[PDB]
């Protein structure tokens, strides 16, 4: 599926991600948009062997399981084939695991280098949420 | 800390009917709020997570629901094996935090 | 499957060191995080940290800097330091995973000059 901005904003703030560990909205919407331009089905092979699922593109080496990965450790217990849904419920439940790291949220590398330090919440502005 | 607070404290109720527990939160946690149950002589199970998010093995009368504060737990006509404790838990920050417990006893 | 298991003493005195240790069977610790919770007395239960998978910890500020998490992958276990314990310490104590699925069965500790 592919979000619409306020659409998917209202979705995580309904997904309680408003402040999960202390990341304003914004930050999810800006950061959905430059990892997969809001599509629940994006996916992206990556030269070691992973890929990368979903509206979050979550990574195979580390949190989801898709079986063709080596060294998968799937940290949130899932399948990765639940990450490429239009319900976005699993992808929300892996990401705040994986934001409750001491990484945080700089584990998304397009968030990393398109969203931190800008203004995010412009990501949430001009919606009803 | 965000606050979690419970009411009842107690609850007694016969086998057969159906209650509520309720739990609210200081502030708003959004859906990051789970309930687990503790009987006697035994380690807390998790019974719904984010609220609302029914877990695998655990019988199907229990359903949470509520967000931001106000948060309820409800079982669907409770039987012997649900005599014990309840408490919910926010993870929406850091330290996370527990109610302080409702008992759930045979009237 | 996986099952979790606490140990370490019962009994110890005021101002030492408590030192637990869980042990996981059933898959690896680099598998997950990995906490500890505590009873105490009255049913209250508190959340005292847990490691993640990089290695950062969290740890309840209640504590004030006495506790240390650790895990050690060759065997796999995971361990909690208390320093300087007093007679509030005394609970019951799990390890668990993050989740919530796993529980240890739980360890009753008492601190008490004897």
């Amino acid at each position: 599926k592919v979000f619409g901005r306020c659409e998917l904003a209202a979705a995580m703030k309904r997904h309680g991600l408003d402040n999960y560990r202390g990341y304003s909205l914004g930050n999810w919407v800006c950061a959905a948009k430059f990892e997969s331009n809001f599509n629940t089905q994006a996916t992206n092979r990556n030269t070691d062997g992973s890929t990368d699922y979903g509206i979050l593109q979550i990574n195979s080496r580390w949190w989801c399981n898709d079986g063709r990965t080596p060294g998968s450790r799937n940290l949130c217990n899932i399948p990765c084939s639940a990450l490429l849904s239009s319900d976005i419920t699993a992808s929300v439940n892996c990401a705040k695991k994986i934001v409750s790291d001491g990484n945080g949220m700089n584990a998304w590398v397009a968030w990393r280098n398109r969203c931190k330090g800008t203004d995010v919440q412009a990501w949430i502005r001009g919606c009803r949420l | 800390d965000i606050v979690l607070t419970q009411s009842p404290a107690t609850l007694s109720v016969t086998p057969g009917n159906s209650v509520s527990l309720s739990c609210r939160a200081s502030q708003s946690i959004g859906n990051n709020l789970h309930w687990y149950q503790q009987k006697s002589h035994e380690s807390p199970r998790l019974l719904i997570k984010y609220a609302s998010q029914s877990i695998s093995g655990i019988p199907s009368r229990f359903s949470g629901s509520g967000s931001g504060t106000d948060f309820t737990l409800s079982i669907n006509s409770v039987e012997t094996e649900d005599f014990g404790m309840y408490f919910c838990q926010q993870s929406n920050s850091w330290p996370y935090t527990f109610g302080g417990g409702t008992k759930l006893e045979i009237k | 499957d996986v099952q979790l298991q606490e140990s370490g003493p019962s009994l110890v005195k005021p101002s030492q060191t408590l030192s637990l240790t869980c042990s996981v069977t059933g898959d690896s610790i680099t598998s997950d995080y990995w906490s500890w919770i505590r009873k105490f007395p009255g049913n209250r239960l508190e959340y005292m940290g847990y490691v993640s998978y990089s290695g950062s910890t969290y740890y309840n500020p209640s504590l004030k800097s006495r506790i240390s998490i650790t895990r050690d992958t060759s065997k796999n276990q995971y361990y909690l330091d208390l320093n300087s314990v007093t007679t509030e310490d005394t609970a019951t104590y799990y390890c668990a995973n993050w989740d919530g699925d796993y529980w240890g069965q739980g360890t009753l500790v008492t601190v008490s000059a004897a």
